[PDB]
Order: C-alpha cells, then sequence, then structure tokens
C-alpha cells in the first residue's frame, strides 16, 4: 500500500545521500562500506575492472581528505547511479554463511 | 603456604594495632560546661559530647 | 653574481653535517645570552622601579 | 680519510657543547 | 609478518610528486584557508554548534533561576501576609 | 602566598617570545616535509 | 643484511614501528592524542620523581613538604606546579582520545579498546590518589567521602573500606599508602600503555574516512615525527601557559588549607576530570544506585563496541549520529558544570536529566540513529 | 638502500685502491667498445657533434691518469651529495621508498 509514502522516502534518500558527504569525495555507496569477514570476501570476489576501481577510488578519496579538500562540483557521486556492485558478491557470502551456520545446528 | 602468606600481606594493610589501639577506647566527662559541647576527633569522625 | 646570502651560509656551513652542528653548538650560544639580554630588558622596562634591582638605593650604603 | 676532519669537527662540537652546555 | 610489501594489490595507478626543495610548503595560505576553512566550517556549524548553543540557554537559564530563587528569599512565599 | 610571581611571569615573557619563534618555525618544517604528500598529484590508467 | 643497523640489534629492530610503519595519509589532526598522551606519561614520571625527591608522606609534614617544595626549592614550584597543572592536560588529552575512538570508530579494534579503557580507569586512580598526597582540606575530604562511597556494598563494603584506609578514618595510615601506589601506578600503567600499543600495531590507524588506507600509506619518519614534534610543541605550550600565567586558573581547588578533619568546604568536590561521573552519581537518591551508576559511566565504554549499528565505522559519513555524539559531549560538559554547583533544586533537576540524556544517547538514541542512517542509505 | 649508500660512501670514502680499479676499467671499456669498425665510425661521427671535432682517444688515458681517489671524491660529492633525486619505478614499487627518503640518502648522520 505504499505509492505516497514510498514514493517520497527517496526524498529524504536523495536529501540524506547529498547529506553524508562521502557524496562529494567522489566516493560511492559500496565503498564505504565497513571491511569486515563477510565484505571481504566479497571485495575478493571482484572483477580486476570493478575492484581496481575501488581501489583508485579509495586512494582518490583518502588523498582528498589528506587534503581537506572536497572534489569539485561537476564531478561528484550522483545519487541516481547507485552502483551497489558489491551487493551482489556480499550477499551471496552472506548467503553461504548463513547456510553454513544453519547446517551446524544438528 | 599460599593461604598463609597472602593473608599476611593483606593483614598489613587491614589495621595496625598503632592505629586499632586506640579504636573503641574513649572516655571523658564533667571538666565542660553545664551547657555546652565538646567535640572530640574520635575514630577520625567528630565524636560530640 | 654572488650567492644569495643562504647559499653563501650554506656552502660554509651546512654542506658538512659537522660544520652545522658546530654551527648550532656556537649558535644556541650567542643565542641564549642576546635572548635573555633583550628579554630580561624588555621585561624589566614593563616593571620600572616595581622591581628591587630599581629599588636598591633606598636602604644601600647609608 | 676523511675522518679526521670530520672526527675533529665532531671533536670541537662536543668540547663547545660542555664548554657552553656545563 | 612485513608490513610494505604485503599491505594490497594495485594495479594502474601513476603517482606524480615533487621534491622539497623545489616546492614552497606555504602554498597560497590565506587564500585557501580562507575558503577552505569557511567551506567546511559551514558545513560543520549546523552538524556541532547547536547541541552547544543549547547548553549555553541551560546555563544561562539554569543560573538565573537559582541566583532568583535563592536571592529571592521572599520568592517562595511574600512577605506582606 | 605566591614568592614566585616575579620569576614565573618573567619565564612567562621568555616562554612566549621562544615559543613565537618554535611555532612558526617547526610549522615550515612539517610542511616542507609533507609538501611532497599534499603538491602530489594522481593519474590512473588502466587497460580496459 | 649486513650493517642495517636497524635489523642487526634485535632490540632495534623493535624501535622500528616508529619509523617505518605502515601510517595512513589522510589523519586528522586528532591523532596526535595518542602521542601526547605518551608526553604526558614521561612528563608526569620524570616531574613526579623530583617532586617525590623532596615530599615527605606524613600528617604533619605533608602540607610543609609540598610547600617547602614550592618556596626554599631551587625550580621545586615550577615543577610541582607543572606536575599539577601537566594531570589536567592528561586528561584533556585522554578525553580527545576517547572521542576520536568513540566518532571514528577506532573502537572496532576490541583488544585495543578494551586496554584503552584499562588505561583510562588506571590513570584515574592514579590522580585520586595524587590529588591527596599534598594533604589539603580539600584533598583530605574529597579522598573520605570517595572512599566512604564504596561503602555502599551491602556485605563487604563497610568492612573494605577500613582496610583501605588502614583504620576508622584517613590519618598517617591511609596517607602513606596513597603515597606508595601513586608511585607504583605509573610505573604499571606504562607496561599497559606498550601492550596497548603492541596490539595497535598489528592493524594500524583507522582514518576520518573510515576506509581501510592500504592502498594509501606512508612513512611514519618523514612525515609523523614532525607532526608529534609539532603536537608536542602545542602541547607544552598549553601546559607552560597554564603553568606560567595562569597556575592556579585550572586547578579549581583553593584550598591550600591544611586539613582539619572537623572542618569542611560545604563545597566538596573532585577536580575537573571528575566531575562527569560526580554528576551522575549525585543523580541517584540511593546511595547504592549511584555508585553502580557512577561506576557504569566509566564502565559503560566497553559496551560500545557491541552497541555499534551501522555499517560505516566512520561517523564522518552519518549526519544524525554527529549529531547526538556532538550532544553527548555537550551533554557532558552540561555535567562538568553540574559538578561545581551547589546541590539544590536548580542544579539537580538539570543534573538528573542530563544523567538520563547522556545514557540514552548512548545506550539508545545513538544505535537506533544508526540503524536509520543505514535504511535511508538503503544498506 | 645499498645503492645510495654506495654513492655517500664514494664522496667521503673513496680510497685510491677502489678508484685506481674502477681507472683501469674504464680504459679497457673505452678501448674495447671501439674493435671493429661500426663502433669507430660512431665514436668518430658522434664524437664531432657531441665534444666537437676532436677525437680525444689518446687523450684519455692521460685524463683518466689525472684521476685520483681526492679527485673522484670532490667530483662525486657535486651531483650527488645534498642533491635532489629522480626516481621512477614501475611497480610493484608498494616498498619503494618515500621521497623524502630517497632524498635523506643522499647525505649522511647515518645509515
Ligand atoms: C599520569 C600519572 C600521574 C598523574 C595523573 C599524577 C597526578 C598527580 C596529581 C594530580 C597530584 C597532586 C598535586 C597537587 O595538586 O598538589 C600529584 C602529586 C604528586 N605526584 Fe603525581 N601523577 C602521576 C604520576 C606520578 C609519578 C610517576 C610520581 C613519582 C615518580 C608522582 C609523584 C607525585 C608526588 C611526590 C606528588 C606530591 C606532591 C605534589 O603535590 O606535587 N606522580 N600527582
Ligand atoms: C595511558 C593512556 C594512553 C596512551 C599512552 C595511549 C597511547 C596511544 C598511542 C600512542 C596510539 C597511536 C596513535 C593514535 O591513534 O592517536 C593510540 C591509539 C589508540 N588508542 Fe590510545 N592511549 C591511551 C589511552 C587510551 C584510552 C583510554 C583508550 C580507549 C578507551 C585508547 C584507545 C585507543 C585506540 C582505539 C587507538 C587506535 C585508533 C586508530 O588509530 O584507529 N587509548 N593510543
Amino acid at each position: 500500500a505504499v505509492s505516497a509514502s514510498s514514493r517520497w522516502l527517496e526524498g529524504i534518500r536523495k536529501w540524506y545521500y547529498n547529506a553524508a558527504g562521502f557524496n562529494k569525495l567522489g566516493l560511492m555507496r559500496d565503498d564505504t562500506i565497513h571491511e569486515n569477514d563477510d565484505v571481504k570476501e566479497a571485495i575478493r570476489r571482484l572483477p580486476e575492472n570493478l575492484y581496481d576501481d575501488r581501489v583508485f577510488r579509495i586512494k582518490r578519496a583518502l588523498d582528498l581528505s589528506m587534503r581537506q579538500q572536497i572534489l569539485p562540483k561537476e564531478q561528484w557521486t550522483k545519487y541516481e547511479e547507485d552502483k551497489s556492485y558489491l551487493e551482489p558478491y556480499l550477499k551471496e557470502v552472506i548467503r553461504e554463511r548463513k547456510e553454513r551456520e544453519e547446517w551446524a545446528k544438528k | 603456604a599460599a593461604k598463609n602468606v597472602v593473608s599476611q600481606f593483606v593483614s598489613s594493610m587491614s589495621a595496625s594495632a598503632d592505629v586499632l589501639a586506640m579504636s573503641k577506647i574513649e572516655i571523658k566527662l564533667s571538666d565542660i560546661p553545664e551547657g555546652k559541647n565538646m567535640a572530640f576527633k574520635w575514630r577520625g569522625k567528630p565524636l560530640f559530647v | 653574481v654572488a650567492p644569495t646570502l643562504t647559499a653563501r651560509l650554506y656552502s660554509l656551513l651546512f654542506r658538512r653535517t659537522s660544520t652545522f652542528a658546530l654551527t648550532i653548538v656556537v649558535g644556541a650560544l650567542f643565542f641564549e645570552r642576546a635572548f635573555d639580554q633583550g628579554a630580561d630588558a624588555i621585561y624589566e622596562h614593563i616593571n620600572e622601579g616595581k622591581l628591587w634591582k630599581h629599588i636598591k638605593h633606598k636602604y644601600e650604603n647609608k | 680519510r676523511n675522518w679526521v676532519p670530520t672526527a675533529q669537527l665532531w671533536g670541537a662540537v662536543g668540547a663547545v657543547g660542555l664548554v657552553s652546555a656545563t | 609478518g612485513r608490513q610494505f610489501g604485503h599491505l594490497t594489490r594495485v594495479r594502474h595507478v601513476i603517482t606524480y610528486s615533487l621534491s622539497p626543495f623545489e616546492q614552497r610548503a606555504f602554498p597560497h595560505y590565506f587564500s585557501k584557508g580562507i575558503p577552505n576553512v569557511l567551506r567546511r566550517t559551514r558545513a560543520c556549524i549546523l552538524r556541532v554548534a547547536p547541541p552547544f548553543v543549547a547548553f549555553y540557554l541551560v546555563y544561562t537559564w539554569g543560573t538565573q533561576e537559582f541566583e532568583k530563587s535563592k536571592r529571592k528569599n521572599p520568592a517562595a512565599y511574600e512577605n506582606d501576609r | 602566598a605566591e614568592p614566585e610571581h616575579d620569576h614565573r611571569k618573567r619565564m612567562g615573557l621568555k616562554m612566549l617570545l621562544m615559543m613565537g619563534l618554535l611555532l612558526p618555525l617547526v610549522y615550515a618544517m612539517k610542511r616542507h616535509k609533507w609538501s611532497v604528500l599534499k603538491s602530489r598529484k594522481l593519474a590512473y590508467r588502466p587497460p580496459k | 643484511m649486513t650493517n642495517i643497523r636497524k635489523s642487526h640489534p634485535l632490540m632495534k629492530i623493535v624501535n622500528n614501528a616508529f619509523i617505518d610503519l605502515p601510517a595512513p595519509s589522510n589523519i586528522s589532526s586528532w591523532w596526535n592524542f595518542g602521542s601526547l598522551l605518551g608526553i604526558c606519561l614521561i612528563l608526569q614520571i620524570l616531574t613526579g620523581l623530583f617532586l617525590a625527591m623532596h615530599y615527605t608522606s606524613d600528617t604533619t609534614t605533608a602540607f610543609s613538604s609540598v610547600t617547602h617544595i614550592c618556596r626554599d626549592v631551587n625550580y621545586g614550584w615550577i615543577i610541582r606546579y607543572m606536575h599539577a597543572n601537566g594531570a589536567s592536560m592528561f586528561f584533556i588529552c585522554l578525553y580527545m582520545h576517547v572521542g576520536r575512538g568513540l566518532y571514528y570508530g577506532s573502537y572496532t579494534f576490541l583488544e585495543t579498546w578494551n586496554i584503552g579503557v584499562i588505561l583510562l580507569l588506571t590513570v584515574m586512580a592514579t590522580a585520586f590518589m595524587g590529588y591527596v598526597l599534598p594533604w589539603g582540606q580539600m584533598s583530605f575530604w574529597g579522598a573520605t567521602v570517595i572512599t566512604n562511597l564504596l561503602s555502599a556494598i551491602p556485605y563487604i563494603g563497610t568492612n573494605l573500606v577500613e582496610w583501605i584506609w588502614g583504620g576508622f578514618s584517613v590519618d598517617k595510615a591511609t596517607l602513606t599508602r596513597f603515597f606508595a601506589f601513586h608511585f607504583i601506578l605509573p610505573f604499571i600503567i606504562m607496561a599497559i600503555a606498550m601492550v596497548h600499543l603492541l596490539f595497535l600495531h598489528e592493524t594500524g590507524s583507522n582514518n576520518p574516512t573510515g576506509i581501510s588506507s592500504d592502498v594509501d600509506k606512508i612513512p611514519f619518519h618523514p612525515y609523523y615525527t614532525i607532526k608529534d614534534i609539532l603536537g608536542a610543541l602545542l602541547l607544552i605550550l598549553a601546559l607552560m601557559l597554564l603553568v606560567l600565567f595562569a597556575p592556579d586558573l585550572l586547578g579549581d581547588p583553593d584550598n591550600y588549607t591544611p586539613a582539619n578533619p572537623l572542618n569542611t568546604p560545604p563545597h566538596i568536590k573532585p577536580e575537573w576530570y571528575f566531575l562527569f561521573a560526580y554528576a551522575i552519581l549525585r543523580s541517584i537518591p540511593n546511595k547504592l544506585g549511584g555508585v553502580l551508576a557512577l561506576a557504569f559511566s566509566i564502565l559503560i565504554l566497553a559496551l560500545i563496541p557491541l552497541l555499534h549499528t551501522s555499517k560505516q565505522r566512520s561517523m564522518m559519513f552519518r549526519p544524525l549520529s554527529q549529531c547526538l555524539f556532538w550532544a553527548l559531549v555537550a551533554d557532558l560538559l552540561t555535567l562538568t558544570w553540574i559538578g561545581g554547583q551547589p546541590v539544590e533544586h536548580p542544579y539537580i533537576t538539570i543534573g538528573q536529566l542530563a544523567s538520563v540524556l547522556y545514557f540514552l544517547l548512548i545506550l539508545v538514541l545513538m544505535p537506533t540513529a544508526g540503524t536509520i542512517e543505514n535504511k535511508l542509505l538503503k544498506w | 638502500f645499498v645503492l645510495q649508500g654506495q654513492w655517500m660512501r664514494l664522496c667521503t670514502s673513496a680510497t685510491e685502491s677502489e678508484v685506481l680499479r674502477g681507472k683501469n676499467l674504464l680504459r679497457n671499456a673505452l678501448v674495447s667498445h671501439l674493435d671493429g669498425t661500426t663502433p669507430v665510425c660512431e665514436d668518430i661521427g658522434r664524437s664531432l657533434l657531441t665534444y666537437g671535432r676532436r677525437i680525444p682517444l689518446a687523450e684519455w688515458e692521460s685524463r683518466i691518469a689525472e684521476v685520483d681517489a681526492r679527485v673522484v671524491r670532490e667530483v662525486c660529492s657535486k651531483y650527488f651529495y645534498d642533491q635532489c633525486p629522480a626516481v621512477a619505478g614501475f611497480g610493484p614499487i608498494e616498498q619503494l621508498p618515500d621521497y623524502n627518503r630517497i632524498r635523506s640518502g643522499m647525505f649522511w648522520l647515518r645509515f
């Protein structure tokens, strides 16, 4: 029954996305992830392109952070372009482990 | 052996028979006005008579 | 052409770290004295006659 | 080699240092 | 183990740096600071300043009352009556 | 109450001058070294 | 290798954690508080050992002794006022440290976090006993009322407060104990610090962005030795600014009065670094309830790891917690204020809502905010 | 570390022995290249735009001869000591020394 409410979250979502500064840094949502054991394995599963990309992005980002400089307005990550490229990989890794856990009950 | 060695080293701290000589031992009377109040130090806290 | 003051200073004293260090030892000395002198003066000025140094006269040798 | 000349300015330094510092 | 040859794997990135002696250590500091200082402060202010502001009100009010209630020795209940 | 009153204010004076010479100096050192980093520019050329 | 000084001695290799170590690039000024933290530990110590080179630990003399260190002994005055003020710094620095850990999720390093916590609490003990060494009106009473606050425990308490004191009050017996433990804590604490460092060396320093920097790592020697020296320079600045221009300013207590056991400053309070916990304690009517809640103030730190709810260990990218993080800090400031306040209506009612705010911020608000933010990002 | 090390040592600590051996190496390098027709032709051509119209061949030995361990030490310290390097790599350069490290390698405090 979500037509008005859930077509307006995108409004807070959008707000929120640009609120969090990582937008400005040239980074994307997936690169802001807490690198834990599941993320880690997902990470490892990335293709050369995807994966080298995430290395430059973070390189460019930690460079900016070191210099306290924001990227130009023209070169920023736009919410409409949400590459959730880790998501696919990350899901399974979890999926596998949930299974493993479950299989270990009895 | 541990028990008695540890015990002794804790008791070392517990309360010396120096201090603990004066503890619980106090008397005084009739030397002060039939009216006032004499605050003695007794056991570190004020002993009011 | 001549070497900028720094270049002069450089080639005479800072190439060799022995010299450099020697410098610094020397400098530390010279500097301490000037600083003090200057910095003490400055401070006594701000309290003219407020300090015993100014006030010894009164009861000294008659 | 260069060690005398260097050991001679290292000598000096120590000397000046003590003299002054102490 | 070894911390420098074993951190991660990085392909295709060039870096270009310059020597200290070739550059200046203070790059239009006034000019960058103002605009950068300005631009981050203004993105901080909103997230940071509020709660402090709040405390100040609470401090102010909170001390007024005290002095009143206590200096207003007649505050609780009046004199005449 | 505080017999050191005058000496301490004296030293203050000498600690303030000194510190005004060391704070700026030392900052320059800090930029001298870091400069390579801050001046640094980056390029990313995949074969892709 | 041959004649690589560093790894030749095995010992000198162990020192290459300073020079050669992987240190992230990006790194707020906040991290200099680690290093300064050590700086302060070393300064207190050198200072302590000289003061304890002219201090005596008896009722009779202690006040005199300090008084004599500040009068007849050459440069004993600065040493002592440097030692007093230092400890302020030491704490000012500590609370920056823990702020940073709170904010950027450095506390993910659970094992490092747990040592920190021990660190924090050990210093806390130290500071509590040193202030009592001089045996002045504030010190005297402050020890009684804190120590006695331990007698809240039902079965033991009472017996136990009496063991700690070495008698029924706080006479010589207690006074020499604090002298000995004050002396030996800092040495024990240094071991801890190094143990803390040990664990941290196994995963390196987190950043403002909150992401691994392994793809960006820098020489600690080249860069971070100057930063640290610079940090010092400012640190000292503050310590001498305080110590030279306003020796007593930060040392609220004006009680340079030899302790008279019947006398009492109606306004009894710990120094600034303890006020938070004081306030929080008063807010509870019941004694025991207040001691538990006092411990929980400080001891609640070790929970936060488990409380973490977001996917971004970095608060840097998360608004809502950045707002409640700041508020807690300002709530903490608010509490510190109460500490020096008459315990009357105005302050009572305030403190009580601040003590609930603090535990909400830490126990309930933040954790929820985490979730929310995660859900707005679609995470 | 070893290389830069070698540089430094060179301009502070060169020993006549050492320089004399390198000396001789040079001669040979410089004589043996000139074996064959092609080789001689290039030296003669290139020599003329480079060094102008001289053919310093026999001079060499003379020039090479003036070599002294002090000569070699003073000549090396113009160009390598306190001077700022030009360093390029094509990684795995992840361990390659930080520009400032390389830089400090051109002077002698320790290492
Ligand atoms: C960070 C660890 C330490 C902290 C937080 C600390 C803090 C303090 C404080 C707050 C005082 C009270 C001074 C006053 O206000 O008059 C004090 C006094 C004292 N401390 Fe320290 N201290 C530490 C380490 C040490 C060490 C390592 C020593 C000995 C080596 C030491 C020896 C003394 C002595 C003898 C006094 C008594 C005289 C005085 O008041 O200066 N302390 N300490
Ligand atoms: C005796 C007091 C302390 C000393 C001497 C000390 C020292 C250090 C030093 C030298 C560092 C490395 C640099 C930095 O990140 O700033 C560090 C890091 C750290 N300290 Fe402390 N510390 C102390 C207290 C604490 C406390 C009380 C805690 C927390 C309860 C703590 C938690 C941490 C954490 C989490 C880090 C790593 C942060 C990161 O880089 O990601 N420290 N400490």
